[PDB]
RNA sequence: GAAAUUGUUGAAAGGGAAGGGCAUUUGAUCAGACA
RNA sequence: GGAAUACUGCCAGCUGGGACUGAGGACUGCGACGUAAGUCAAGGAUGCUGGCAUAAUGGUUAUAUGCCGCCCGUCUUGAAA
RNA sequence: AAAUAUGUAAGAAGUCCUUGUUACUUAAUUGAACGUGGACAUUUGAAUGAAGAGCUUUUAGUGGGCCAUUUUUGGUAAGC
């Protein structure tokens, strides 16, 4: 759906002898509430030992975009299980949003890679500051100035089902 | 799902298997009585007028004059639903006052020679409406030719 | 040719049934004598002055 | 002989629950509380802006 | 040959029941010993009841 | 003879003194759920303040509403299903929430989908889809004389002391919970959502455990 | 003087079957009720 | 520094259009409005009007059209074979 | 040394006191077994459920089975 970007907080257990575990916190791409505390408990087991019965969540925190109408260059940092065995891949993507770009990850992955939702570790989203230091080519071609370009061979959708035009495009 | 079984019946009688017509009334009377009066004696009795003749054993009067000899209970009337038979076992008698369906020739001179009266249903219930000061007395069983239902040890 | 433990448990957990009811028989007080489940648990504050929440970005590999 | 809904049908349901009449009229469920702006501290948001 | 395919479906229609455990569990198969004197030890606990206790 | 009006007149006002009752005392669950959720609200604020995490206490009352129909389920689960009186398809009933009763549900997990009920849903299931079960029979509720008959003697004598006892979850759950016949529900209304329902909710499907979005699901099969 | 089976007349249908189920159109035919 | 609005949630908030059902048969019950007589949407539909009084509705039967329909009996783990 | 599976216990036929029996037992009226009398009540001893529980007769058919998921043995293999 929809991805949302949750702030999930884990402390094990308050327990004699050890009062105050230390904490932990991450933060999660999903669709909903319900997801998200489940799938941290999916990668913060593999850190370290806690479990589901033996830990408890904090505190869930929505995190909302700090600038959503400016326009940010986004690097993402991918490991996904393929067929074969897993391995790391550095993607970019021009988008609006932090929780858009993920959106439009996830579509990547699946369209050129075949990766489907549970194959995919989304490692650390990152902005990229300055211009002139993206890696990937097609990112970069619309950094140009005065970038102009037309929209070629427009379509027009019909709403009945005969036309008496003959239409033509553009 | 179904926890229990299916449509069941309650495995016991409603109405007698008997086509007596002299019996119908007594049921009719009693169905009656225990709607009404609310007392648990007379439930006990209509439970007993269904029963077969093999469930409704006789009562020999030698039984019923062990049922005096209970302490405090001289004067119950004695309610037998079954048939009352004589038993020339026993010499002296009581005076008491006995309740039947059925009596036999010799149970009926013992308890008129001794001095009680000797009474049926319906009088049962116009002297005693909710069943007070009466006394149920139920044949024996497993005296019946039961011997034989099987085992390989006895 | 054994000997059995769990029954020995419960019959020192009736001498605890007598001596709370013997006791709540002489202040008069509610007895709670039966056990139960365990419970969810309740609401506490938990203050993080003593320890910064960190962040873990699963990247390993 | 008939089951006759609460939460339309309001009859019956002043049939039930007698202080659905005054809860229409103190109105106590569109109720505006009393606002108290207390800022949240520090070391919250700069975990929750940032990492 | 054998199998015991639907076997236990065949036990759970009636249910498996206890053998019900009466009271005064019988005392055939208990040592004669014990049963010997146990006799003479009801006799006499059945008379002191009767004759003093009243 | 007599009885005439004479009886009626004192026994129309005897039911002024019993309604009586029931407002003032509705008026103090009101106070209580409003006071309820002011509390919780400004434990979190008081916290941000004070910098610190207040974490809520776990929900003690579930709500399971069966899913897949009557056949082909094995012998654990079948029992299982039968113990918390869910027979057919699209039941429901209240479940209190202990150590006992969470590994009920981790069994049945497959076939059912729960999650914690709020007040609204809970006063709309006993108003409209609420049934009594009197000596027998399941016989609608449509009065509070009918409950102060059978539930008189555990407190209870109104509708809204009933919600009062499941809610917020008393001494009496156990006897006011078995005075209700199981929960009968439609499909719902909008539709389940997704295409496929036998997977988990958080793969998408809907069985599972999925904490709040049962209320929305049960007021479209209410 | 029954049925299989057949003759004439009358109605109706019909491009490699026929017969049947639910639902109506058209055509033939018919009972009931209105004091 | 001050807002607005999305999103989620609540209302024992208001109001308009459409469909299916009218089961029950003197009175009793639980109620709401009213100062009271009472009235009322409160333990199940009534009021007003029009056409026709016969093949009009309807029943039957023949055919037409849409979709569906392998041949019965028995043996068998298994029958259209 | 898991997992899944599996035996029992969660009280009335119970606990506690006083002391009654006998030919068994003890060095011993010490035990052991069963008791009289007295104290202990609906939170009477974990959860949920119980569309009654319990027992008894009497007989019908059947005693050629097959398929799938998973674990397996013979067989290269299989609708073996």
């Amino acid at each position: 759906a929809h991805f949302k970007e949750y702030q999930v907080i884990g402390r094990r257990l308050p327990t004699e002898s050890v009062p105050e575990p230390k904490l932990f916190r991450m933060r999660i791409f999903a669709s909903n509430e319900v997801i998200a505390k489940s799938r941290y408990w999916y990668f913060l087991q593999k850190l370290h030992k806690v479990k589901k019965a033996s830990g408890e969540i904090v505190s869930i925190n929505q995190i909302n975009e700090a600038h959503p109408t400016k326009v940010k260059n986004f690097g993402v940092w991918v490991r996904y299980d393929s067929r074969s065995g897993t391995h790391n891949m550095y993607k970019e993507i021009r988008d609006v949003s932090r929780v858009a770009a993920v959106e439009t990850l996830y579509q990547d992955m699946a369209a050129r890679h075949r990766a489907r939702f549970r194959s995919i570790h989304i490692l650390k989203v990152a902005e990229i500051e300055k211009t002139a230091d993206v890696k990937r080519q097609y990112v970069k071609q619309f950094l140009t100035k005065d970038l102009k370009f037309p929209l070629p061979h427009r379509v027009q959708k019909s709403t009945k089902t005969f036309s008496y035009k003959r239409p033509s495009t553009f | 799902d179904h926890t229990s079984k299916q449509h069941k019946r309650s495995g016991h009688r409603t109405a007698p298997k008997s086509d007596n017509v002299y019996l119908k009334l007594l049921v009719k009377l009693y169905t009656f009585l225990a709607r009404r009066t609310d007392a648990p004696f007379n439930k006990v009795v209509l439970k007993a007028l269904f029963l077969s003749k093999i469930n409704r054993p006789p009562v020999s009067v030698s039984r019923i004059a062990r049922a005096l000899k209970q302490e405090g209970a001289a004067n119950k009337t004695v309610v037998v639903v079954g048939t009352v038979t004589d038993d020339a076992r026993i010499f002296e008698f009581p005076k008491t006052t006995v309740a039947a369906l059925r009596f036999t020739a010799g149970a009926r001179a013992k308890i008129v020679k001794a001095g009680g009266e000797c009474i049926t249903l319906d009088q049962l219930a116009v002297r005693a409406p909710k069943g007070q000061n009466t006394l149920i007395l139920r044949g024996p069983r497993n005296s019946r030719e039961a011997v034989r239902h099987f085992g390989m040890g006895p | 040719i054994k000997h059995s433990k769990c029954r020995q448990e419960f019959l020192e957990r009736v001498k605890a049934n007598a001596a709370k009811r013997a006791e709540a028989k002489a202040q008069g007080v509610a007895v709670q004598l039966k056990r139960q489940p365990a419970q969810p648990r309740e609401s506490r504050i938990v203050s993080t002055e003593g320890n910064v929440p960190q962040t873990l970005a699963p990247v390993p590999y | 002989v008939l089951k006759k809904n609460p939460l339309k049908n309001k009859q019956v349901l002043l049939r039930l629950n007698p202080y659905a009449k005054v809860f229409a009229a103190e109105k106590l469920g569109s109720k505006k509380a009393e606002k108290t702006g207390t800022k949240p501290a520090a070391v919250f948001t700069e975990t929750l802006k940032h990492d | 040959n054998h199998t015991a395919h639907n076997q236990t479906r065949k036990a759970h229609r009636n249910g498996i029941k206890k053998p019900k455990t009466y009271k005064y569990p019988s005392l055939k198969g208990v040592d004669p010993k014990f049963r010997r004197n146990h006799k003479h030890a009801l006799h006499g606990t059945a008379k002191a009841l009767a004759a003093a206790k009243k | 003879a007599e009885q005439v009006a004479a009886e009626r007149a004192a026994r129309k006002a005897a039911n002024k003194e019993k309604r009586a009752i029931i407002l003032e005392r509705n008026a103090a669950y009101q106070k209580e759920y409003e006071t309820a959720e002011r509390n919780i609200i400004q434990a979190k604020r008081d916290a941000k303040a004070a910098g610190s995490y207040y974490v809520e206490a776990q929900h003690k009352l579930v709500f399971v509403v069966r899913i897949k129909g009557i056949n082909k389920i094995p012998p654990k689960p079948r029992k299982v299903l039968q113990l918390l009186r869910l027979t057919r398809i699209n039941s429901g009933t209240f479940v209190k929430v202990t150590k006992a009763t969470l590994e009920l549900l981790k069994l049945i997990e497959p076939y059912v989908a729960y999650g914690y009920p709020s007040y609204s849903t809970i006063r709309q299931l006993v108003y409209k889809r609420g049934f009594g079960k009197i000596n027998k029979q399941r016989v609608p509720l449509s009065d509070n004389a009918i409950i102060e008959a059978n539930l008189g003697k555990y407190g209870i004598l109104s509708i809204d002391d009933l919600i009062h006892e499941i809610i917020t979850v008393g001494p009496h759950f156990k006897q006011a919970n078995n005075f209700l016949w199981p929960f009968k529900l439609s499909n719902p209304s909008g539709g389940w959502g997704v295409p496929r329902k036998f997977k988990h909710f958080i793969q998408g499907g809907s069985f599972g455990n999925r904490e709040e979005f049962i209320n929305k699901l049960v007021k479209s099969m209410n």
